RNA sequence: AAUCCUGGAUGGAACGACGAA
RNA sequence: AGGGGAUCGAAGAUGAUCAGAUACCGUCGUAGUCUUAACCAUAAACUAUGCCGACUAGGGAUCGGGUGGUGUUUUUUUAAUGACCCACUCGGCACCUUACGAGAAAUCAAAGUCUUUGGGUUCUGGGGGGAGUAUGGUCGCAAGGCUGAAACUUAAAGGAAUUG
């Protein structure tokens, strides 16, 4: 795939996870 | 019968040259292998590797083959010579023509201690051809030749007892190790060293000096 | 001038670049971060005595197809799994 | 050295500066070529006959030192030059080759052009180019007309003309031709004028 | 900027050699470099060369045959003991029998050879051959 | 790799060229790398100039000429049978026909 | 050179290029030998009596062949003042 | 189409190049000579080969051919390269020269006439 | 060229080249000797001078400046020394 | 003897193919 | 965060096209587009070419400055100017041709002077993926930036040219 929208799909997912993560911190 | 058509062909066919030497001194250009066969009978053949190269149509590939070939009398010459060919035996025919054609001579000299025979090299050489960068070192008496096989044999086949060498790049390229290899003793009588600073008178052409027993 | 420096009172600054594009190899890193030691089921010895606890008919990958004729064995020293093979014709029958 | 005969006449000075060989190129100058004599107005070069003298008999000498006079070759692929070419090859052994060169005449044995020289002379190197780089292949010398903007790569004696025009060209090859056959002997008066017309050496239009 | 000017006077001498000058003009003319050249002078490596001087620091135009495939100099003058001698000339000369490694000792600049014959050693500073 | 020197255009000591538009496709193509033609034209033709001067008043009277600047895009000029498409020799050839 | 006791060894001692000192080799096939003819008292020029001069590939390709050979035959003597060393 | 080929055509240049004082411009008498002149094996080919030869004349009636030489055509060749005018035109006139052509004859050290012209941008 | 003196070179040559370039780097500029009308007094003056320098007897004016050599003054008389 | 002249364009839809060699 | 907000216009709404079309095309249209004060600290931020310095082939054009010329034109025929011409020069954006050279080649007057290997210095890289990921720090209002693994996985990925 393009390497602009795989960063993309990181930068979503990395987002998702620093909030769920602050869910228990 | 070789009917001669050139002007060196006709003198050495008359027996007014007798040495390649001559040949090398004025720097004249060979277009008939049946000269250096006359010159130098005693020379011997080696067929290196046959690799076949394809060519893509419509309809497959043709494939034809590669070969190289290298020759030498074991005193102070060799040639290289590549050829394409339909088929391996035509290859090698005219590959063992095109090496005769590059024959090339042959500084050997001394590691040091002048004794006897040179055996070694007067200098280091290298030779580049491609990727591949092919160095010789001098080396003393005993040594052998510290080399790959196939440069060994060109090695063998030009006359050179003892020599080192370092080689890089993708020596695999076989062409390109041999076309190295034959540029680093090429570059021997190209490279100036004390013992031939002194002048000499400039000899003249036997194309000057035989012309009436040439063309016509 | 090809990069590095040339000078006579600098060979800390080589020092210290050979050192880090060490770590860019893979032999360095391996030696020295331990993972013969830390990871790799073994502790970096050339064998193992494990224990069987099945058999397995692995397939092979393309462009190929059998089956393979492995073995689950449990190491004696670190109790870790792994998938092992039995190399010849006919003998997984003395594995049982 | 010279006996001091070869010196320029004036009979030759009015000759070359009627048929305006010391008229340079313009401005335009390839420094090889310290020929020049003090730049005119009109962006125009004078040439050093002298010079032009000198290089030509020195020419001459070249010519004359074959043996075999058929292994000198002439080339012209000029309009301007065939003529002088041909009329040189009469007067001379000197095989010519007018016009197109054929590649491989110098090279390539079972051709049929298969030329085997030991000089070659030419009008125009940038005209004649691919006769110089085929000398380059096979051990020859080269001799050529060069006028102040020429290529003179692989090129040995050259002879500073002003090969833009139609009576420079012939003029340089007549004087060629009478210098040779001086040294060879046949015109055994050096101060006679050689009853043979410098007219013959030109080009006719139709 | 202009660190060493050995390396430049060399250098300037080898790429007219290369281009077949019998002639080169070198700047900004070290004692360094007048010995060096007298050096390959004496041992026929290039032949004449004169000083001008300007009340800067010198010009140099040294005189030229064929004699000579390469002139160098190794930056940084490595100091060099009685043994590291032949290992120098092993790796950076084409053969044992000709070619001179200069190394600065405290008996002057010189070539290697002379060196062996005063027993003495220092620091190099190039190679000619 | 590199077909192009120039590399499409004509920036040697700029950095920045502010853009124009494409008026086929409205594109926004620097200055540099766009293709500039003139069309410049009689405002009526070569048919009915006669027609025109027939029916004027105001005789021998100069018949002016309408003159437009026009930028392309490398598209749009490669498909309405402009610059098209060279051989690797003949790209290098700078001149007008 | 030679070996322990004379006995000249080194086939093919080369020629040097009369302009650079640089040896040709057996493939430097734009190396030339100009050979130019000898005059004597009359205008004619002798057969057999030749001053030589070889050129090498470099020289004749970066194109100062014509200038090396106008400074090399005048200092033979077959020249006058077309080649100065002032430029 | 009627295109020939380099059969005809090579055929035809020969004829001509050996057999001008001959056959004129009529293919009737042509061929009647062509076959008793050449071999050949097919009247077709006979008949192309003289309609060729038939406008190859036709083409030399009206000026030269390029590719051909004959010895009337090389005769006439040489008889005109040999012209010379008896003035020579390099012969004076009466001659003019710039000042730069002027002090380099000076330089030279020649006695010559110079009918100087000035010559300025 | 290939071969050439560099140590006897033309004075056409070394007057076309840049001063600093030349073999022994030396000024092109000079320096002159200037009758001003009325007081005679001759000032010495500069080619390359900067300054609008004048007479020290009456400030009449003897040159203007410029990017290169000065502007005299049209009424004087400059003689190069 | 009469006699004024030219160069120039776009224009819809059309997805997919087991690997092995 | 204020201001301004005409055009165009991520979003969104619609008309069509399409097997579907929350895409291309058309019509609207918020944020933005402009500015002020303050953050961000990225880019095919590219000449994908680190800076300083020396040397090495030809040729012409051009930008800026300067020198010279009884050079041309305009002034007040005339001066000084200015604009042009010629010659030269320093410095700059570049260009053309050739390869003595270099390079895997495409190509390069630098990508040369590098196995005949050393002018000085800084930075980066070490098969491809995983992965610029996870974790930990630090900066940031945030968006994110800088720093930055391992496990596991694989024999080829890739560059340049060749003929189809
Ligand atoms: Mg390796
Ligand atoms: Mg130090
Ligand atoms: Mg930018
Ligand atoms: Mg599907
Ligand atoms: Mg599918
Ligand atoms: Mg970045
Ligand atoms: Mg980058
Ligand atoms: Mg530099
Ligand atoms: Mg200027
Ligand atoms: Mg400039
Ligand atoms: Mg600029
Ligand atoms: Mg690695
Ligand atoms: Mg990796
Ligand atoms: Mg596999
Ligand atoms: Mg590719």
């Amino acid at each position: 795939m393009r390497a602009k929208w795989r960063k993309k799909r990181t930068r979503r997912l990395k987002r998702k996870r620093r909030k769920v993560r602050a869910r228990s911190k | 019968g070789w009917v001669p058509v050139t002007k060196l062909g006709r003198l050495v066919k008359a027996g007014k040259i007798t040495t390649i030497e001559e040949i090398f001194l004025h720097s004249l250009p060979v277009k008939e292998f049946q000269i250096i066969d006359t010159l130098l009978p005693g020379l011997q053949d080696e067929v290196m590797n046959i690799k076949p190269v394809q060519k893509q149509t419509r309809a497959g590939q043709r494939t034809r083959f590669k070969a190289v070939v290298v020759v030498g009398d074991s005193n102070g010459h060799v040639g290289l010579g590549i050829k394409t060919a339909k088929e391996v035996a035509g290859a090698i025919r005219a590959g063992i023509i095109i090496a005769k054609l590059s024959v090339i001579p042959i500084r050997r000299g001394y590691w040091g201690t002048n004794l006897g025979q040179p055996h070694s090299l007067a200098t280091k050489t290298t030779g580049k051809c491609g990727s591949v960068t092919v160095r010789l070192i001098p080396a003393p008496r005993g040594s052998g030749i510290v080399a790959s096989p196939a440069v060994k044999k060109l090695l063998q086949l030009a006359g050179v007892e003892d020599v080192y060498t370092q080689s890089n790049g993708k020596t695999r390229t076989l062409e390109n190790t041999l076309k190295a290899a034959f540029v680093a003793i090429g570059n021997t009588y190209g490279f100036l060293t004390p013992n031939l600073w002194a002048e000499q008178p400039l000899p003249v052409s036997p194309l000057d000096i035989y012309s009436d027993e040439a063309s016509a | 001038g090809k990069g590095k420096p040339r000078g006579l009172n600098s060979a800390r600054k080589l020092r210290v670049h050979r050192r880090n594009n060490r770590w860019a190899e893979n032999n360095y890193k391996k030696r020295l971060l331990g993972t013969a030691f830390k990871s790799s089921p073994f502790g970096g010895s050339s064998h193992a005595k494990g224990i069987v606890l099945e058999k397995l008919g692995i397939e092979s990958k393309q462009p190929n197809s059998a089956i393979r004729k492995c073995v689950r064995v449990q190491l004696i020293k670190n109790g870790k799994k792994v998938t092992a093979f039995v190399p010849n014709d006919g003998c997984l029958n003395f594995v049982d | 050295s010279l006996p001091a005969t070869f010196d320029l006449t004036p009979e030759d000075a009015q000759l070359l500066l009627a048929a305006n060989t010391h008229l340079g190129a313009r401005n335009v100058q390839v420094h090889q070529e310290p020929y020049v004599f003090n730049a005119r107005p009109d962006g125009v070069h004078v040439i050093n006959v002298g010079k032009t003298w000198e290089k030509l008999v020195l020419a001459a000498r070249i010519i004359a030192a074959i043996p075999n006079p058929e292994d000198v070759v002439a080339i012209s692929s000029r309009t301007f030059g065939q003529r002088a070419v041909l009329k040189f090859a009469a007067h001379t052994g000197a095989t010519p080759i007018a016009g197109r060169f054929t590649p491989g005449s110098f090279t390539n044995y079972i051709t049929r052009s298969f030329k085997e020289p030991r000089l070659v002379i030419v009008t125009d190197p940038r005209s004649d180019a691919q006769a110089i780089k085929e000398a380059s292949y096979v051990n020859i010398p080269v001799i050529a007309l060069t006028d102040l903007d020429s290529p003179s790569e692989f090129v040995d004696v050259a002879i500073p003309c002003n090969n833009r025009g139609k009576h420079s060209i012939g003029l340089i090859w007549y004087l060629l031709a009478r210098e040779v056959l001086r040294l060879r002997g046949a015109l055994v008066d050096r101060t006679q004028p050689w009853s043979i017309m410098p007219d013959l050496y030109f080009y006719r239009d139709p | 900027t202009r660190s060493s000017v050995l390396a430049d006077a060399l250098n300037a001498i080898n790429n007219a050699e290369k281009t077949g000058k019998r002639q080169v003009l070198i700047r900004p003319s070290s004692k360094v470099i007048i010995k060096f050249l007298q050096v390959m002078q004496k041992h026929g490596y290039i032949g004449e060369f004169e000083y001008i001087d300007d009340h800067r620091s010198g010009k140099i135009v040294v005189q030229l045959n064929g004699r000579l495939n390469k002139c160098g100099v190794i930056s940084p003058r490595f100091n060099v003991k009685i043994g590291d001698i032949e290992k120098w000339t092993a790796n950076l000369l084409p053969a044992r029998q000709f070619g001179y490694v200069i190394l600065t000792t405290s008996a002057g600049i010189m070539d290697h050879e002379e060196a062996r014959r005063k027993h003495v050693s220092g620091k190099i500073l190039g190679f000619v051959y | 790799p590199k077909k192009r020197a120039s590399n499409g255009r004509n920036k040697k000591g700029r950095g920045h060229v502010k853009p124009v538009r494409c008026v086929n496709c409205s594109k926004s193509i620097p200055k540099d790398k766009a293709i500039k033609r003139m069309a410049i034209r009689n405002i009526v033709e070569a048919a009915a100039v006669r027609d025109l001067s027939e029916a004027s008043v105001y005789p021998e009277y100069a018949l002016p000429k309408t003159y437009n600047k026009l930028h392309y895009c490398v598209s749009c000029a490669i498909h309405a049978r402009i610059v098209r498409v060279r051989s690797r020799e003949d790209r290098k050839n700078r001149a007008p026909p | 050179m030679e070996n322990d006791k004379g006995q000249l060894v080194e086939l093919y001692v080369p020629r040097k290029c009369s302009a650079t000192n640089r040896i040709i080799k057996a493939d430097d096939h734009a190396s030339v030998q100009i050979n130019v003819a000898k005059v004597d008292e009359e205008g004619r020029a002798i057969p057999g009596e030749y001053v030589t001069y070889a050129l090498s590939g470099y020289v004749r390709s970066r194109g100062e062949s014509d200038d090396s050979l106008n400074r090399l035959a005048q200092n033979d003597g077959l020249l006058k003042n077309v080649w100065s060393y002032s430029r | 189409g009627r295109v020939r080929t380099k059969t005809v055509k090579r055929a035809s240049k020969a004829l001509i190049e050996r057999y001008y004082p001959k056959l004129t411009l009529d293919f009737q008498t042509n061929k009647r000579l062509c076959d008793e002149i050449a071999t050949i094996q097919s009247k077709r080919l006979r008949n192309k080969i003289a309609g060729y030869t038939t406008h190859l004349m036709k083409r030399i009636q009206k000026g030269p051919v390029r590719g051909i030489s004959f010895k009337l055509q090389e005769e006439e060749r040489e008889r005109k390269d040999q012209y010379v005018p008896e003035v020579s035109a390099l012969d004076l006139s009466r001659l003019n020269v710039d000042n730069q052509t002027s002090d380099l004859v000076k330089s030279l050290g020649l006695k010559l006439p110079l009918s100087v012209i000035n010559v300025s941008a | 060229v290939l071969v050439q003196d560099l140590l006897h070179p033309t004075a056409a040559s070394e007057a076309r080249k840049h001063k600093l370039k030349t073999l022994v780097q030396g000024p092109r500029s000079y320096f002159l000797d200037v009758k001003c009308p009325g007081c005679l007094n001759i000032t010495t003056v500069f080619s390359h001078a900067q300054t609008a320098v004048t007479c020290e007897s009456c400030s009449t004016i003897l040159c203007t400046p410029t990017g290169g050599k000065a502007k005299l003054s049209e009424g004087t008389s400059f003689r190069r020394k």
